[PDB]
RNA sequence: AGACCUGAGUGUGGCAGGACUACCCGCCGAACUUAAGCAUAUUACUCAGCGGAGGAAAAGAAAACAACCGUGAUUCUCUCA
RNA sequence: AGAUGUGGCCUGGAGGUUAGGACGAAGCUUAUGGCGUGAGCCUAAGAUGGACCGGCCUCUAGUGCAGAUCUUGGUUGGCGU
RNA sequence: AACGUGUCGCGAUGGAUGACUUGGCUUCCUAUUUCGUUGAAGAACGCAGUAAAGUGCGAUAAGUGGUAUCAAUUGCAGAAUCAUUCAAUUACCGAAUCUUUGAACGCAAACGGCGCAUGGGAGAAGCUCGUGUCAUCCCCGUGCAUGCCAUACUCAGUGUCGA
C-alpha cells in the first residue's frame, strides 16, 4: 500500500519533507486505535509499511541536516568551532596519536645525514 | 612426551631394510600387494610417465 | 505497602509482564525448543525483593 | 623510613617477618615524588626530576613535567616521543632516572646479572622448566 | 558456498547454520538433458514456479510446479506430489531438490544472469 | 481516557489535546499503572461532547 | 530463642538495589553497594574469585560500542 | 602613574578520570608446606593486595666481558651447569 | 604378605592386513548350547533392534569393581504402617 | 487351604547401553588486530500484526540507508509488483538513528527530583486593530563537576622598584 520509495524521498525539501512526516505520525496514530479496537487484518497490517516509511523520512531529514552543516564547517576557518559530533570519529586513542604530518619531524642534523649518506641500491656478484 | 627422538644410523638402516624387503617378491605378496601380473620385482619403469 | 519508589514499581510492573505463558503458536515453529515457560514466578514460592 | 602498616605492630607467622618499624621501602624518595605528581596531574607526562632541598622533615624534587597536547611539543622532533601512548605513565613503572636507580639499572655487568631486563624477566628465564619436544 | 573442509564438525556445522542466500545454492537441481544440453549448464538452484520432475522417492515419475521453496525445512513443493490428512485436505510433500530435476526455467534478467555465468562453453 | 506516555506532565497532555483533537480538556488525572502504563481520564469542556470526539477518533 | 523465634524480629533491609552494581547490594546506611562499591569511581575486582570477575566482565552483556568499534577497526576505518 | 615578580578571577581551546588486565612494568607481600620437631633457611623475592601501559612490554648503543691470536648495544634459544 | 612369567584373557583409539552388514551392524535378551583349568570366546533363537562393524599383527592409554560412614540417578522392605 | 516360594511367557516401573553429535577441550597459524568524556565496559527500561523468555535493535527501536545477491519470510496472518535499479530475502558495510543510566561530570537521589545563565516552543487570561502579541504556569535544546596545560582580558600584594 502507502510505502514512501527513498528515491523519490530524496528530492523533497525540507518542507514537504517535514509535512509528509506529521502526515505518517498521524496515520500511524489512528492505526493505534483499531489495534485497540479489534481491527480487521488488512488495515491492521500497515503498521509495518508506515513505521519503516517514517524511518525513511527522518533519514533523508537526518542525512541531509549532516550535509548541510558538514558543509557549513570545513568551508573555512571555522574548523575549530565544529562541534565534536560532525568531527571524524576514530578510536579514542588514534586522535590523541601524532599525526604523519608531525612524527616524522627531524634535526638539520638529521635530514643532513639522509642527505649526505643515503641508502643505496646495490647487488653482490 | 609426545615425540620421539631415533639416531640418524638407526633411521637409515630401517630405510634400508624396508627398502631391501621391497626387492623380495614373497615379503611384497605376504604383506596384502597383488603383484601377481607384474613383469618383474624391482619393477622399473621409463621416464615417459614423468610427462603425462 | 503504599510506599514504592517508581523505579521500583517499573520493576514490578515488568516482572508482571513477563508472568504470561508462551503462546500456543510459538510450539508450531520449524525448530522448536520451548513447551513451557520455565520462568513462571509465583509470588508465594519466590520472592523478588525489590 | 617505612613503618610497617600492620595493625597495632602486631603481625604474624615467621619471625622473620615480625619488623614493623626498621623496615625500609625499595623505592627512593625521588621516585615517590615523581609517582606522586604523575598520579594526580593526569594529562601530564612527567620525565624525570632532581633533588632540590632538604629539611629535617621533607625532601623536594622538581618534576619537570611535559603536555603531549601541545602543539609545540608535538612538532618537535627531540620530545615527541612523549606524546606516544606508551610513555602514557613512565614514573608508575619505574621508566625515569630515579625509577631505573630502585631497580639496580644503573649496573651492567656482573653487577646487574639477576635484574637484566628486570628481576621479574630474570626469575621467570632462570625458573621455567623448559620442555623441548624431542627430548 | 565451500561448506566442505577438512573438520567434519566445522563442514557439518556450516551446513546446518547457513543463511538462505547460501541455502539456495546448495539446494539445486540438475537440468534435464534437454536443457543441460542447451544452456551448457549442467545444475541450476531452484526457483518458485519452474518445472520438475521427481526422480528419487515414492513420489518419482511425478511432474509438476515448484510453489515453494522452503528453506527453513530444505525442502521444495511441487503442487502435483501431494498427500491428504485425515481430514481429507490435501498437504504438499516436500522433497530435496537432489531428488529432482529441472525440466523448464523460470527466467528473469537475474535468473539469465547465472546461466551466462555458470556457461561452460 | 488514553494510554500517554509516562514521562508527561498533566499540562503537555492537555495541550496535546487541543492539537491532535479539536477539544478542550478541562480536567486530567493522571495515573501510572501497574502494567508500567501511564493512563489519563480527560474531561472535556462541556462545549465539547464526549461521544462526537469518540467517533472521529472511532472506537 | 535463636532459632525459629529470632527468624521473625527481622525486620528492614540492610541492602537496596544498586543504582550502578544492578544487584540487590547497595547498602542502606553505609551509602555504598557490596558488590560493585558504588559511589566509588572504580569498581570491586579482586583476583581471589575470578569466577566474579568472569561475570562482571565485557562481553557478558550486550556491548553496544564494541560491536560496532571492532568492525569499523577490522575494515580500517573506511568512509565513501 | 606605570613596570617587574609572586599569586587570583573569568573567557577560549584542549587533556586526565572508568573498562580490560592472559602476557608485561613498578611496589607491597604471606602462610600452609619442606627441614621427618622448629625459630635461620625453604615454599618465594611466589599467592593475595595497590598502581600503570602496550600490541607486546621491559631491556638496549658500554663507567661491558675478559686476560685471548682477544671480544663488541639489547633481547631470546640450545648449551654453559 | 611378596616377586615373576604368560603365541594369557578383556576395553577405548591409532598404523597395517583380511573380511562382514537392510537376505538386518552395534546394543539388548537367555532352561542357546558348544569348549577353555580359568579370565573368557563362539554359535543359535528373539514373535528384539534399525546402521554400522569383526578377526589377526603391531602401536597407544582416562583400559577390567563388590565393598572407600565411596559419588550421581533410580528402586525397594518397613507399609496401606 | 490361604499367605509365601521358585521357574518360564506376557505386561508395568525405571531410564542404562549402543548408535548418533551445529558442543567442549587441546594445539598451531594469519593480520593496515586492542575500548572510553565524540560518554566506554556494566546496569535498567522498552521495540513485532501475533511475542513470555532468548536473540536482534533503540521512540527511525526483531530495525532505516548503501552495496552485493537475485525471489523469498513461513507457526499463522499481511503485503505495490511478480521482478534492468527505484519494495523480496539473505550476507556484508561506508551513511545515519542510538531511551534511562554508568568514569557519570550543573546539584541531588529507595526523588524518573531541583537549579543558575541562555535560546527555542506551546499559550483558551490580558492587550491588540477573529488576527497578532502573550503574564504566570508548562515543555525542549545548549552552556555550567573538579583538577590541569595552553591562552587572551580584569585584579591582589607594607614582594622589588619607579614618578
Ligand atoms: N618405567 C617407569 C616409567 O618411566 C617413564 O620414564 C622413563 C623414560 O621416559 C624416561 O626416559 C628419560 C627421558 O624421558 C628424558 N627425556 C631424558 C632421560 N635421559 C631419559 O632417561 C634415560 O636415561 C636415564 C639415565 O640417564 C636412565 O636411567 C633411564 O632409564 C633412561 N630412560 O626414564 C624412565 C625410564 O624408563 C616415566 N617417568 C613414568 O611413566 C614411569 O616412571
Ligand atoms: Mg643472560
Ligand atoms: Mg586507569
Ligand atoms: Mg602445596
Ligand atoms: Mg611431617
Ligand atoms: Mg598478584
Ligand atoms: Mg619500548
Ligand atoms: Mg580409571
Ligand atoms: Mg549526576
Amino acid at each position: 500500500s502507502h510505502h514512501m520509495k527513498i528515491k523519490d524521498l530524496r528530492e523533497k525539501s525540507k518542507d514537504d519533507l517535514l509535512k509528509t512526516l506529521t502526515e505518517y505520525k498521524k496515520e500511524l496514530s489512528q492505526l493505534r486505535v483499531v489495534q485497540q479496537t479489534g481491527g480487521a487484518e488488512t488495515r491492521l497490517g500497515r503498521i509495518r509499511p508506515i513505521r519503516k516509511s517514517i524511518a525513511r523520512i527522518l533519514t533523508v531529514l537526518n542525512q541531509n541536516e549532516r550535509s548541510n552543516l558538514k558543509m557549513f564547517y570545513a568551508d573555512r576557518k571555522l574548523r575549530c568551532k565544529t562541534p565534536k559530533v560532525l568531527r571524524a570519529k576514530l578510536t579514542h586513542r588514534r586522535r590523541l596519536a601524532l599525526k604523519e604530518n608531525e612524527k616524522n619531524r627531524k634535526t638539520s642534523r638529521q635530514m643532513r645525514q639522509a642527505h649526505k649518506f643515503p641508502k643505496r641500491v646495490y647487488a653482490v656478484k | 612426551r609426545w615425540h620421539r627422538k631415533i639416531n640418524l644410523h638407526q633411521k637409515r638402516f630401517a630405510v634400508v631394510s624396508a627398502l631391501a624387503a621391497s626387492s623380495v617378491p614373497s615379503l611384497v605378496m605376504s604383506r596384502g600387494h597383488r603383484i601377481d601380473n607384474v613383469p618383474e620385482v624391482p619393477l622399473v619403469v621409463e621416464d615417459s610417465i614423468q610427462g603425462y | 505497602g503504599r510506599f514504592k519508589p517508581l523505579a521500583v514499581k517499573k520493576k514490578y510492573a515488568k516482572k508482571m509482564n513477563q508472568n504470561k505463558p508462551v503462546p500456543y503458536w510459538i510450539r508450531l515453529r520449524t525448530g522448536n525448543r520451548i513447551k513451557w515457560n520455565e520462568k513462571r514466578r509465583h509470588w508465594r514460592r519466590t520472592k523478588l525483593n525489590y | 623510613g617505612r613503618k610497617r602498616p600492620v595493625h597495632k605492630g602486631i603481625t604474624y607467622g615467621k619471625p622473620k617477618t615480625s619488623g614493623v618499624l626498621g623496615m625500609k621501602l625499595n623505592k627512593n624518595n625521588q621516585a615517590v615524588a615523581e609517582q606522586r605528581l604523575g598520579k594526580r596531574f593526569g594529562n601530564l607526562r612527567v620525565l624525570n626530576s632532581y633533588w632540590v632541598n632538604m629539611d629535617s622533615t621533607f625532601k623536594w624534587y622538581e618534576v619537570i613535567a611535559v603536555d603531549p597536547m601541545c602543539k609545540t611539543i608535538r612538532r618537535d622532533p627531540r620530545i615527541n616521543w612523549i606524546v606516544n601512548s606508551v610513555h602514557k605513565h613512565r614514573e608508575q613503572r619505574g621508566l625515569t632516572s630515579a625509577g631505573r636507580k630502585h631497580r639496580g639499572l644503573r649496573h651492567k655487568g656482573h653487577k646487574a646479572s639477576k635484574l637484566r631486563p628486570s628481576y621479574r624477566a630474570a626469575w621467570r628465564r632462570n625458573n621455567r622448566i623448559v620442555f623441548l619436544r624431542k627430548r | 558456498a565451500s561448506i566442505k573442509c577438512g573438520s567434519r564438525r566445522k563442514a557439518r556445522r556450516a551446513h546446518f547454520q547457513a543463511p538462505s542466500h547460501v541455502r539456495r545454492v546448495l539446494m539445486s537441481a540438475p537440468l534435464s538433458k534437454e536443457l543441460r544440453a542447451k544452456y551448457n549448464v549442467r545444475a541450476m538452484p531452484v526457483r518458485k514456479d519452474d518445472e520438475v520432475i521427481v526422480k528419487r522417492g515414492t513420489f518419482k515419475g511425478r511432474e509438476g510446479k515448484v510453489t515453494a521453496c522452503y528453506r527453513l525445512k530444505w525442502v521444495i513443493l511441487i503442487d502435483k506430489v501431494n498427500r491428504e490428512k485425515a481430514n481429507g485436505s490435501t498437504v504438499a510433500v516436500g522433497i530435496h531438490p537432489s531428488n529432482v530435476e529441472i525440466t523448464k526455467l523460470k527466467l528473469t534478467h537475474h535468473r539469465k544472469s547465472i546461466l551466462e555465468r555458470k556457461d561452460r562453453s | 481516557t488514553f494510554i500517554v506516555d509516562s514521562r508527561a506532565n498533566k499540562t503537555e497532555i492537555k495541550k496535546a489535546m487541543r492539537k491532535l483533537y479539536q477539544v478542550k480538556a478541562v480536567k486530567v488525572n493522571t495515573l501510572i499503572r501497574p502494567d508500567g502504563l501511564k493512563k489519563a481520564y480527560i474531561r472535556l469542556s462541556a462545549a465539547h461532547d464526549a461521544l462526537d470526539t469518540a467517533n472521529k477518533i472511532g472506537l | 530463642t535463636k532459632g525459629t523465634t529470632s527468624m521473625g524480629q527481622r525486620h528492614g533491609r540492610t541492602h537496596i538495589l544498586c543504582r550502578r552494581c544492578g544487584r540487590n547490594s547497595y547498602h542502606v546506611q553505609w551509602e555504598r553497594c557490596a558488590a560493585c562499591a558504588y559511589p566509588r569511581a572504580s569498581r570491586r575486582r579482586y583476583n581471589w574469585s575470578v569466577k566474579a570477575i568472569k561475570r562482571r566482565r565485557t562481553g557478558t552483556g550486550r556491548c553496544r560500542y564494541l560491536k560496532v568499534v571492532n568492525r569499523r577497526i577490522a575494515n580500517h576505518f573506511k568512509t565513501p
